C-alpha cells in the first residue's frame, strides 16, 4: 500500500548533527508531490520544519530554522532527507514526514524520535516506596526512555498509576509508579515492582516492605 | 453564454506530462495574472492588479485536487489519452510598420491542444533569444487554449522574422513568415 | 482579496488533461451574476455546477458518478452555493477598480496597401465603431477584432477606393475611452 | 509564517455534548482552512479540508465553518473515541499548525486520596533523598501541591508529574517530588505536603518527621 517510513532518529548531542530519511513505498515522487518535515515536541504541539516539491526542487523553510536544518529529496531512491545540523535540547522532538498535507486521501508517517542530549545510556535506580493505602516505585536517575514498569510480574494491574517520566536538571529521567491496595494485607500479600530498561539491560524486581 | 463581461476566477490546469500544470486568472478573454508553482508567487500580467493579493498555497492546493480527480477519470475512462489538435498559427504586428521606429511582433499559436507547446522566432535563419515573451496558456470555451509570443524588433528594410511552433500535432514545425 | 472557486474532489506521447474552469458571468453589472464551474475530462466536460440550476448536474456519462456524489454532499453544496457572492461578486469589486476602469485610447491611421487600410491600433475595451462625406458601406471589409493579448485590441478596415474631384475619404472611429469620435482624412 | 491560535486551549467536554472549537488566521486564508485530529501516539488524521466534512468517511457529526480568518470546527454531538488533540492547518507547502486544543472528559468533581512517602535508606546510602507527594485519584487537573520544610516554603526543588484520565474513572493522579542532598535533608525535621484542592473544603496537609 501506500505509506512513508521515518528512519533516523537518537540521541544526538547538542552541537552534534543528525540526518534523518523517510522511505516512500506505494508512489513514486516522479509524479509531483509536496513532501514536509513537522515535528512534534515531547507532549507539544504541532510544528513545520520545512517542505520540498518532489517535481522542480523548490523548498520552503519554517522561520525558525534559520540554515540549521537542511531538506533535500532523491527521486530514484523515493527518500527525503533532512540534515539537522546545529542541534540544541529545545530541538528534541518527533520527526513526522508527510504528502500533500492538507489534501484528501493522503498519508503521514509513525514519526522519528530524536533526543538531543548530552546524557549518556545509564540504567535506573529502583527505591520503594513505604507503604485503603498507597506503595510504589521511585525509579531514579535514568536514560534514554523509556521504562517498563509491572506490578507483581502482571498480576497487580487494577489502581495502578505509573507516572509519565520527568527529566530532572541532572538531564537524567525520573518516573515513580504506585499503586492503592487495601490496608490489610499490608502484611499478609508481598508486593513487588518490575523495572526494565532495554537501552542499558537493566531489568529490576524491588520489594515493597512497610518499615 | 451570453454576459457583459465573463470571467474565470480559476483557471486550474493538469496534465499527466511531466506532469505539470497552471493556475490563471482571466477577465474578459485576458490574462490578469499567474501563480508560478515552483517558485510559489502570483506574476500580475497587469501593473494595475499588483495592487490585489492572490495566495499561491491557494494554486497549489487545487492543482493537488486536480491531480487526484485527473488519476481517478484516466481509470473510469479505461486509460483514454487526448486527441492532438492542428494548431493555427498566425503572425502580425502590433502597430503600422514604420522603418526604425520599434514594434512588437505578434505570433498567435490558436488552437492548442493538449496545453504542450514550443514557440521560438527566426531572424535571417538563426534564433531569436532577446525581446521574446509570451502569454501563459489562455483557456477557450471548447476547452482548447492558445498562446501568443511577442518579439520586440527594430522593423528594418532587408530583415524578415519567423515563428517556430512545435505541437504534438504539427509532424514538421510549422514556420509562419512575417511580411511587413 | 482574490478569491478563488475550488475545485471538488472525486472519490507523440500521451497526456491525461484535466481542466477546472470556475466561471463568472457577469450581466447588468452585479444585477445578474451567475456561476457555471466546469470540470472537464480532455476536452469533453464531465460535470457542471450551474448557480441558476443549484446542483451538480453531467454533461456527458463519465460525469454521472460525480454529479451524484458531489450532490450527495451537502458541505459542498453549500459552498459551491455560495461561491456566486464569495467569488464572483466579490472579485467583481475589484474588476471595477481596475480592469472596469481601464481605458486606452485607439490610434487611428489611414494609409494605402498592395485600396485604403484604417488601422484601428492599440485599444480598450473591446467596444469599438470604425466608419468611413457620405457613409461607404458596400466596398469596405473590415477584420475580425484583433486581441492581443496584452489586454489591448486592434482592428482594420479596408475601402476599395475609385476616386474622383478630390473628394475627402474619413476614417471615424467611436470608442469608451474618447470624449469625443476620431476622424481622419484621406 | 502565517500564526494561528485556537479558541479553547483545552476543554471539558461530555458524551452527547454540543464543541466548538475556533481558529483564528493572522492573514486572509480564504476557504482554505483545515481541521486536524491527533490521539497519542499517532500522527494526525484529517478531518475537514476547505469545510468539507470529508475524508473515505469521516463522521457527519463534524462541520467545518468560517472564511477568510475566523473558522470553526464543530462536533454536534460527541462520541466518547472523540477525546483528541484538535488542530487547524493551512498551507500545502508552506504549512501553518494551530496551538491544538484538548478535548478532555467530564465528571464529578472528586477529591484527591493523598500520600506523602519519606525517602529509602538504600537511596540515603547513594547521598541523595528524594520525597514523594501521591495525590492518588481527583478531578480536575488544576491543584496547588505546595512543599514546607519546618514550615517554611519550598519553591525550586520539586516537580509534579500527572497521569491521563483513568480508563475506567477518568480522573488524573499527580506526584510532586521534592529532592535534597543527604545533609540538607538530614538538617530538617518536619517534611511537610500541602494539597489545595477544588473538591476539598480545606488545604490537605500529609507530613512526616524523620524518626
Ligand atoms: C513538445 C516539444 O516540442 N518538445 C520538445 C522536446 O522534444 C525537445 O527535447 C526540447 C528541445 O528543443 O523542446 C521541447
Amino acid at each position: 500500500q501506500v505509506q512513508l517510513v521515518e528512519s533516523g532518529g537518537g540521541v544526538v548531542q547538542p552541537g552534534r548533527s543528525l540526518r534523518l530519511s523517510c522511505a516512500a513505498s506505494g508512489f513514486t515522487f516522479s509524479s509531483w508531490y509536496w513532501i514536509c518535515w513537522v515535528r512534534q515536541a515531547p507532549g507539544k504541539g504541532l510544528e513545520w520544519v520545512a517542505c520540498i516539491d518532489t517535481g522542480s526542487g523548490s523548498i520552503d523553510y519554517a522561520s525558525w530554522v534559520n540554515g540549521r536544518f537542511t531538506i533535500s529529496r532523491d527521486n530514484s531512491k523515493n527518500t527525503l532527507y533532512l540534515q539537522m545540523n546545529s542541534l540544541r535540547a529545545e530541538d528534541t522532538a518527533v520527526y513526522y514526514c508527510a504528502r500533500d498535507i492538507g489534501i484528501d486521501y493522503n498519508f503521514w508517517g509513525p514519526g522519528t524520535l530524536v533526543t538531543v542530549s548530552s546524557a549518556s545510556t545509564k540504567g535506573p535506580s529502583v527505591f520503594p516506596l513505604a507503604p485503603t493505602a498507597a506503595l510504589g516505585c521511585l525509579v531514579k536517575d535514568y536514560f534514554p526512555e523509556p521504562v517498563t514498569v509491572s506490578w507483581n510480574s502482571g498480576a497487580l494491574t487494577s489502581g495502578v498509576h505509573t507516572f509519565p517520566a520527568v527529566l530532572q536538571s541532572s538531564g537524567l529521567y525520573s518516573l515513580s509508579s504506585v499503586v492503592t491496595v487495601p490496608s490489610s494485607s499490608l502484611g499478609t500479600q508481598t508486593y513487588i515492582c518490575n523495572v526494565n530498561h532495554k537501552p542499558s539491560n537493566t531489568k529490576v524486581d524491588k520489594k515493597v516492605e512497610p518499615k | 453564454i451570453v454576459a457583459d463581461h465573463v470571467a474565470s476566477y480559476g483557471v486550474n490546469l493538469y496534465q499527466s506530462y511531466g506532469p505539470s500544470g497552471q493556475y490563471t486568472h482571466e477577465f474578459d478573454g485576458d490574462e490578469q495574472f499567474y501563480v508560478d508553482l515552483g517558485r510559489k508567487e502570483t506574476v500580475w500580467s497587469l501593473p494595475v492588479l499588483r495592487q490585489f493579493r492572490f495566495d499561491p498555497q491557494f494554486a497549489l492546493t487545487n492543482i493537488a485536487v486536480l491531480k487526484h480527480n485527473l488519476n481517478s477519470l484516466i481509470k473510469r475512462s479505461n486509460s483514454t489519452a487526448a486527441t492532438n489538435e492542428v494548431p493555427e498559427v498566425t503572425v502580425f504586428s502590433k502597430s503600422p510598420v514604420t522603418l526604425g521606429q520599434p514594434n512588437i511582433l505578434i505570433c498567435l499559436v490558436d488552437n492548442i491542444f493538449p496545453p504542450v507547446v514550443n514557440i521560438t522566432w527566426l531572424s535571417n535563419g538563426h534564433s531569436v533569444t532577446e525581446g521574446v515573451s509570451e502569454t501563459s496558456f489562455l483557456s477557450k470555451s471548447d476547452h482548447s487554449f492558445f498562446k501568443i509570443s511577442y518579439l520586440t524588433l527594430l522593423p528594418s528594410a532587408e530583415e524578415s522574422y519567423d515563428c517556430k511552433v512545435e505541437h504534438w500535432g504539427l509532424d514538421k514545425p510549422l514556420l509562419k513568415h512575417w511580411e511587413p | 482579496i482574490i478569491q478563488p472557486e475550488q475545485p471538488a474532489q472525486l472519490p507523440s506521447p500521451e497526456d491525461f488533461v484535466y481542466q477546472f474552469k470556475g466561471m463568472c458571468y457577469f450581466t447588468n453589472g452585479t444585477e445578474r451574476v451567475r456561476l457555471v464551474s466546469r470540470s472537464i475530462y480532455n476536452r469533453e466536460e464531465i460535470v457542471r455546477f450551474d448557480s441558476d440550476v443549484g446542483e451538480f448536474r453531467a454533461v456527458t456519462l463519465l460525469g454521472l458518478p460525480a454529479a451524484e456524489y458531489w450532490n450527495s454532499q451537502k458541505d459542498i453544496l453549500e459552498r459551491k452555493r455560495a461561491a456566486v457572492d464569495r467569488v464572483c461578486r466579490h472579485n467583481y469589486q475589484l474588476e471595477l477598480r481596475t480592469t472596469l476602469q481601464r481605458r486606452v485610447e485607439p490610434t487611428v491611421t489611414i494609409s494605402p496597401s498592395r485600396l485604403l487600410v484604417c488601422s484601428v491600433t492599440d485599444f480598450y475595451p473591446a467596444q469599438i465603431k470604425v466608419r468611413w462625406d457620405q457613409e461607404e458601406t458596400a466596398g469596405v471589409v473590415s477584420t475580425p477584432l484583433i486581441r492581443n493579448g496584452d489586454w489591448t485590441f486592434q482592428i482594420l478596415v479596408m475601402l476599395e477606393m475609385t476616386p474622383q474631384r478630390g473628394d475627402v475619404y474619413t476614417c471615424h472611429v467611436e470608442h469608451p475611452s474618447l470624449q469625443s469620435p476620431i476622424t481622419v482624412e484621406w | 509564517d502565517i500564526q494561528m491560535t485556537q479558541s479553547p486551549s483545552s476543554l471539558s467536554a461530555s458524551v452527547g455534548d454540543r464543541v466548538t472549537i475556533t481558529c483564528q488566521a493572522t492573514q486572509s486564508i480564504s476557504s482554505y482552512l483545515n481541521w486536524y485530529q491527533q490521539k497519542p501516539g499517532q500522527p494526525p488524521k484529517l478531518l475537514i479540508y476547505y469545510a468539507s466534512t470529508l475524508a473515505y468517511g469521516i463522521p457527519a457529526r463534524f462541520s467545518g465553518s468560517g472564511s477568510g480568518t475566523d473558522f470553526t470546527l464543530t462536533i454536534s454531538s460527541l462520541e466518547p473515541e472523540d477525546f483528541a488533540v484538535y488542530y487547524c492547518h493551512y498551507g500545502i507547502s508552506v504549512v501553518s499548525f494551530g496551538q491544538g486544543t484538548k478535548v478532555e472528559i467530564k465528571r464529578t468533581v472528586a477529591a484527591p486520596s493523598v500520600f506523602i512517602f519519606p525517602p529509602s535508606d538504600e537511596q540515603l546510602k547513594s547521598g541523595t533523598a528524594s520525597v514523594v507527594c501521591l495525590l492518588n485519584n481527583f478531578y480536575p487537573r488544576e491543584a496547588k501541591v505546595q512543599w514546607k520544610v519546618d514550615n517554611a516554603l519550598q519553591s525550586g526543588n520539586s516537580q509534579e508529574s500527572v497521569t491521563e484520565q483513568d480508563s475506567k474513572d477518568s480522573t488524573y493522579s499527580l506526584s510532586s517530588t521534592l529532592t535534597l542532598s543527604k545533609a540538607d535533608y538530614e538538617k530538617h525535621k518536619v517534611y511537610a505536603c500541602e494539597v489545595t484542592h477544588q473538591g476539598l473544603s480545606s488545604p490537605v496537609t500529609k507530613s512526616f518527621n524523620r524518626g
